[PDB]
This record gives structure tokens, C-alpha cells and sequence, in this order.
């Protein structure tokens, strides 16, 4: 309603320019270490948002 | 007499024993030797550098930080960014600058930049070892060959990235290069992909940072008050860097930058965070 | 005249704002290579001497620009677009070195000529003062290399490719102090060095990057040990 | 002809890079030799 | 002896391989007496 978000794993070997960010779920304390490490595009925008 | 003779003889038999058994249990220094080269947009030169080494039985072998001493900087050979770009012009064409070029095309002509990166590497191993064979006494040699010694080739803001392949390919080229030396000398030169790689400007200034203080005697163990550590703003040729009160409240856009999350400085050394910035803008060129 | 000599390559070279933000640099990332860094309608370059002007003209370029190139936010960089934004909202009280060749030449060449006091205290009005009157020298044609001839009898010294350009960097050192002294917080004290002195009196290393790749390898007592002693070089062995 | 020539160049350059890139990757076997000396009552 | 994979024995009945392993199964351990410290610890 107030904000859309799109959040899918990177791909394998991205390119990754210095302007953009990859968030990963262990080292922002989300995860636990024993699960296997997971970097995503993580993104909300609100102009995207239904209302 | 006969008891003055008896007493001194096991004396030296008894000290004897405690000398070798203290050889066994005690830490042992040997002298190292470090390599870092200073790859940028005007030059490529080499850095000599001299640790010692400690040898603790069941700890391992560990560089005393504070006896990390630069003995001499090698002379200013031609930088990467000259090496590729006569790559460029000899493979591809002097329209390269302005025509598009084809990337997949220059995949041919590997071994032909392999060849390029072997002149300048034999010019910086014959300037390294001229500065060990000059700098170094007899007893400091061997030492520092049967040790080995570790080099650091970096490649600092000016060095443009191509947005293709090129860069990528001569720095795994250049490491076989380092990996694969003159056995003559003796000097056993060795990288790997950590050691080896390009450096962006921020991170020229966070390691400019970590220099500034470790000489101050600033940077160490014991915490003074978060350790107590100065500020840098070095004005480059290519690009500038401003790296520098206590809990205050930082905007969401800004992100502050933590040398111990970051994985350049330990968690036993007391924890650092700085605002690091680097402008492209602000360098001399 | 070469493309590759040319001082504006590294600027060229590199230009979703990020076009919009080239273009009202005067770098138009459409135009070809030739005209990008080719100053439109222009031939003759004659210099002014006026230091207050180029501080002003340093400060709304290259300082404080209104339009800032993008200055990503890498996992090293914090995230600000330029210096003016730094000392605004993230100044500390921490004591500053400031270092660089052409950045410490700007400091000893008026300490050198006496417009600039022994003491190196480092007042941004004390540095404009001596700057003023250096900057706005005059330069006459020599026997033995063209000589600055610096006004009401101060001194002179010989004009190379590093002592022309040298009256910018001081307007950029003027500018920079302006925004220290300007922000909450101010440094404990301002010192310019090239090498710091150990405990032995003479310095162990020199200053940039160079010992700073050498700690955050060796630090890791573990991790060194792996790659640099249980590895080593016997690891490129077949 | 000339696409049968180029396409095989540029294939011998790009597995040159790839035997390079694994290298420094992929784990390295060295012989090591080991001395055990058996010291007892009779010898 | 035991034979191993290949039908020949790899090494003699005793003590002597439990020395070895006893030593190398440590990994880390190993690696710092044999591989960090090595034969360079014993040199002035």
C-alpha cells in the first residue's frame, strides 16, 4: 500500500559497479552463519507503492 | 684446588644443558623481507621492504608490527596503464579511443600481452634484488630467501578499469609472472590473489590512514580513551583522500566506515570509525 | 596536443544522473573524444594573478561545486558527493595531517620567501596572507630560466612545470582549511609532514598507502600464517 | 577460412586465461617426507 | 602387515605410524610447528 520492494538473489559472478551495493543477510545479522550465505538486491521504492 | 676444579667443571656442564634447553622453549627471531610495488598512472616502482619475524613453539611464526621498516624505493618504470594501451593501439588499432573495438576479437592476442607484462616484471625483479644484493649483509640473506618473500602489487586510482577484460586478465598474468621467478638470486618471490590486486581510491586512503597512525605510534593494542588516532587529507596525483567527534548522530545516505567490519584491522586492536572519502575531482591531474 | 598527455583523459574517460551530472561539467559523454576535453572557442591562456579570485573560483569548482559528479558509495567510501558536505555534518575534533608533494611545496615556498612565519601554526588568514602577495607576482623573460619576480622587493626564484601551478594548490589549501574552521567540530591541531620520525629520530617508512597493504595482510596472525607461511612460495611448485 | 581461424584463436587465448585463473584457485599437491627413528633396547 | 587398495602394504605394524598421525590429524597444530615455524625456527 505505502511501498513496493523487490528482493531476489544476485546472479553468480555479477559485475557489481562501485555506484550499487549487495546486501547480505549473514553480515546485516538477519541470518545466523550456520545457514549458507545468501547476497541479494534488495530495493523498496516509494513511489512504486499502491496508494 | 681439587674442589675449585670439580665445582666450576660441573658449572659449565650445568650451563651447558640450560643454554640448549632454553633454545628448544624460547622464541626465535629471523629477519623478513616484504615487497610492495606501487603500480599507478605515471609510474610502476618497487617498494623493499624489512620485518622481523617471531618463532614461538606451538604459535607459529607472527611479523612484529612496529619493526616494519622500508629500506629503499626502487626507480619509476612505465606504468600498466602504458602497457595496455600500446596493447591497444599495436592489436586493435590507434582508432580504439574513439571507433568501437570488438572485446571478444582481443582474446587472441593473449599471449602477446603476457609478453608485454614480462618486460616490465624482469625490469622490477632486476630493481628489487639490485636493492636486496646492496641493502642486505650476508647473514640478513639467508634469512630472508629461505623465508620467502611475499609481494604486493597494487594497482591505485588513475589506472583506468576499460569496462571489458583487459585489466582483469594482465593482473592474473602479472601474478603467474611473480610466482614464476629468476631462480638465480635466491629471492623466493610469491603472490596470490589477496596480496596481488587493484586498488580503488577510499581504500588508498584507508591503508594511507593505517600508515599515518602505525608511524605515530598511535595505532596499537593498548586503548588510550576507541584509540586515540589522527587524520589524513592526501592530495594525490590522480585523486585526493580526506580520512578522519564521538557517537554523533550520521545521516542514512552517509555510511560510516568500521576498519574491523571491513577486515582491515583485527578485533584485539581497539575499534575505528572513520569518515573516509575519495574525489577523482581533487587530484592533481 | 596528444589525447593521452592531456591532463582532462582520466575525467573523459569515466563520463542515472550520472550523464546529467557529466554534461553540466562540460564533459558531454555524446561528443567524441576529440571535443570533450577541447575547450570550445578558446586559443590563448593569460594569467591575471589574483589569489582571492582563484580561491573563489577553486571553492565553486572544485571545493564546493553546485553540481557534484556522482561520488559513489564502494564498501571503503563513505558516501559524500563533495568536501563541503563533510565537515558539515561529520567534522571531528581528531588532530589533521595533511599531506602530498604538491600540497606541502605550497606551505615551504612562501615559508622560504618570509611572507610565511617559521611557526607552522596553520590559520587559514595567515596562509591567504602570504599566498596573496606571492600569487600576484610578476614574470620577466631571463638569461638562465624565466625568474618570478615577487612585488615591493620580497624575493624571486626560477619558473619550472611545478612551480606555475603551484599558486592553485594554495588557493585548494585556503579553501579546504575554510570548511574545517566552518564545521561544529575542529581539529586538535594542524600539521603538514612528508615522513614521520620514529623513536631512532629518522623515519621507518614513507607516507601513502604502502605500509597500511602490508598491516591489514600481516595483522591477521592466522591468516598470514596460512598464506604467507604454511603455503608460502611452495605452493607454485609442480 | 577466416571465421574458422579467428574463433579457434581467440579459443586457445581464452583457455590460456582459464588454466592461469584456476591455478591460483584450485588446492596444489607437494611430496613431503616424513623420519620416524625407532629407538629401543637392542638397537 | 596389512595390504592396502593396490595389494601391497603402504607401511610396517608398530608404533610408528601412530606417532606420525598423532601429530598430523591436528591440522592446525601441524601447521604451525611444521609449516609456519619449520625448519626456519632453528636459524641465527
Amino acid at each position: 500500500g505505502a511501498s513496493a520492494q523487490i528482493v531476489f538473489p544476485l546472479q553468480e559472478g555479477t559485475v557489481l559497479p562501485s555506484s550499487v551495493r549487495a546486501v547480505n543477510l549473514q553480515r546485516e545479522r538477519l541470518l545466523p552463519e550456520r545457514y549458507p550465505s545468501a547476497d541479494v538486491v534488495s530495493v523498496s521504492f516509494m513511489q512504486l507503492g499502491m496508494a | 684446588g681439587v674442589d675449585a676444579d670439580t665445582e666450576k667443571r660441573i658449572n659449565v656442564g650445568k650451563t651447558h644443558l640450560q643454554t640448549l634447553r632454553n633454545l628448544e622453549t624460547r622464541c626465535h627471531d629471523s629477519l623478513q623481507a616484504l615487497v610492495v610495488i606501487d603500480a599507478g598512472s605515471s609510474s610502476t616502482r618497487t617498494n623493499v621492504f624489512l620485518a622481523k619475524t617471531r618463532s614461538c613453539p606451538n604459535k607459529g611464526r607472527s611479523i612484529d608490527p612496529d619493526s616494519i621498516q622500508l629500506i629503499r624505493e626502487g626507480k619509476r618504470f612505465t606504468g600498466l596503464r602504458v602497457v595496455l594501451e600500446e596493447w591497444l593501439d599495436t592489436y586493435a588499432g590507434k582508432d580504439w579511443e574513439s571507433r568501437p573495438v570488438d572485446a571478444r576479437l582481443l582474446f587472441q592476442y593473449v599471449p602477446q600481452m603476457h609478453e608485454g607484462a614480462k618486460k616490465l616484471m624482469q625490469l622490477l625483479e632486476e630493481d628489487t634484488v639490485a636493492i636486496l644484493d646492496s641493502q642486505l649483509n650476508e647473514e640478513q640473506k639467508v634469512q630472508v630467501k629461505a623465508l620467502g618473500i611475499p609481494v604486493m602489487l597494487c594497482s591505485t586510482a588513475g589506472v583506468r578499469d576499460f569496462h571489458e577484460w583487459y585489466r582483469d586478465a594482465l593482473f592474473v598474468l602479472l601474478r603467474h609472472l611473480i610466482n614464476n621467478p629468476s631462480p638465480a638470486h635466491g629471492y623466493k618471490f610469491f603472490t596470490n590473489p589477496f596480496w596481488t590486486r587493484p586498488i580503488t581510491g577510499a581504500e588508498e586512503g584507508l591503508f594511507a590512514f593505517i600508515t599515518l597512525n602505525h608511524l605515530s605510534r598511535r595505532l596499537g593494542e593498548d586503548p588510550a580513551r576507541r584509540n586515540d588516532l589522527a587524520g589524513v587529507v592526501e592530495v594525490g596525483g590522480a585523486s585526493a583522500q580526506i580520512v578522519f567527534q564521538e557517537g554523533t548522530v550520521l545521516p542514512s545516505s552517509v555510511r560510516a566506515v568500521n576498519l574491523q567490519r571491513e577486515r582491515l584491522l583485527p578485533e584485539r586492536y581497539p575499534s575505528a570509525d572513520v569518515v573516509s572519502v575519495s574525489f577523482m575531482q581533487l587530484g592533481m591531474a | 596536443e596528444d589525447v593521452r598527455k592531456n591532463r582532462l583523459k582520466p575525467l573523459a574517460t569515466y563520463c542515472v544522473t550520472n550523464e546529467m551530472q557529466c554534461r553540466e561539467n562540460s564533459i558531454d559523454p555524446t561528443k567524441p573524444l576529440a571535443e570533450r576535453m577541447k575547450i570550445e572557442n578558446c586559443s590563448i591562456i593569460e594569467g591575471t594573478g589574483n589569489f582571492d579570485k582563484c580561491v573563489s573560483q577553486v571553492e565553486s569548482i572544485l571545493v564546493a561545486p553546485k553540481l557534484p559528479l556522482p561520488a559513489n558509495i564502494e564498501a571503503a567510501s563513505s558516501g559524500f558527493e563533495s568536501v563541503d558536505q563533510v565537515f558539515r555534518f561529520a567534522s571531528s575534533t581528531a588532530p589533521m595531517f595533511i599531506t602530498g608533494r604538491e600540497m606541502l611545496a605550497s606551505i615551504d615556498t612562501l615559508k622560504d620567501h618570509r611572507l610565511l612565519r617559521s611557526d607552522f601554526s596553520g590559520d587559514v588568514e595567515e596562509l591567504a596572507e602570504a599566498a596573496r602577495e606571492f600569487c600576484s607576482s610578476e614574470v620577466i623573460i631571463r638569461t638562465d630560466g624565466p625568474v618570478i619576480q615577487l612585488p615591493n622587493a620580497r624575493g624571486e626564484q626560477k619558473l619550472n612545470s611545478l612551480n606555475f601551478d603551484l599558486c592553485k594548490t594554495m588557493a585548494l589549501t585556503v579553501s579546504l582549511l575554510r570548511h574545517m574552521a566552518a564545521g561544529e567540530n575542529q581539529p586538535s591541531f594542524i600539521k603538514w609532514e612528508k615522513s614521520i620520525a620514529g623513536p631512532d629520530g629518522k623515519p621507518l617508512a614513507d607516507l601513502g598507502w604502502q605500509v597500511g597493504v602490508i598491516l591489514h595482510h600481516v595483522l591477521f596472525t592466522e591468516e598470514w600464517g596460512r598464506t604467507a607461511y604454511e603455503a608460502g612460495y611452495s605452493h607454485n611448485l609442480e
